[PDB]
């Protein structure tokens, strides 16, 4: 392994992703849900980084 | 001495008289708001409006 | 301020408040001070 690989991995699997909404605009007639979506959250504990 | 009580009634009045800052005037244009339960859709609020 | 005290048009509240607050003070300030200030003057001069 190389330090560049470590940096690439830590960049890749510790990130923030914007997904969107379920039932966004413009909608189709006959819709009744306007929830949001959560995709990925930054790591918090040291074990997760481990 | 009678004039004396003319003073004290003033205090009695000061309790009766409430306090505000600025009256509400007739501007001729007003507003109305509509708020719906969470998770609703645009069609429902459009129909209500 | 007689027209002010009786108004229903635009900006009526402010003129109503000002007119009433002034006239109510003045009606008693003109009808009672004449019969009161001589007594006050003689009392304050005696002591």
């Amino acid at each position: 392994l190389t330090p560049v690989d470590v940096i690439t991995a830590i960049k890749a699997q510790n990130a923030q992703v914007a997904a969107g909404q379920l039932g966004g605009t413009p909608p189709v007639k006959g819709q009744q849900l306007n929830a949001s979506i959560i995709a990925q959250t930054r790591l918090t504990s040291t074990e997760e980084f481990g | 001495v009678l004039y004396l009580i003319i003073v004290v009634g003033m205090a009695y009045l000061f309790v009766r008289l409430p306090s505000s800052f600025l009256p509400d005037e007739d501007q001729g244009v007003f507003m109305t708001m509509v708020q719906l339960p969470a998770g609703a859709t645009q069609e429902r609020t459009q129909k209500v409006l | 301020v007689m027209p002010l005290v009786i108004s229903t048009g635009a900006g009526s509240g402010a003129q109503n408040a000002v007119g009433t607050g002034v006239m109510g003070g003045m009606v008693t300030a003109t009808v009672l001070a004449i019969f009161f200030v001589p007594v006050f003057f003689v009392v304050v001069r005696r002591r």
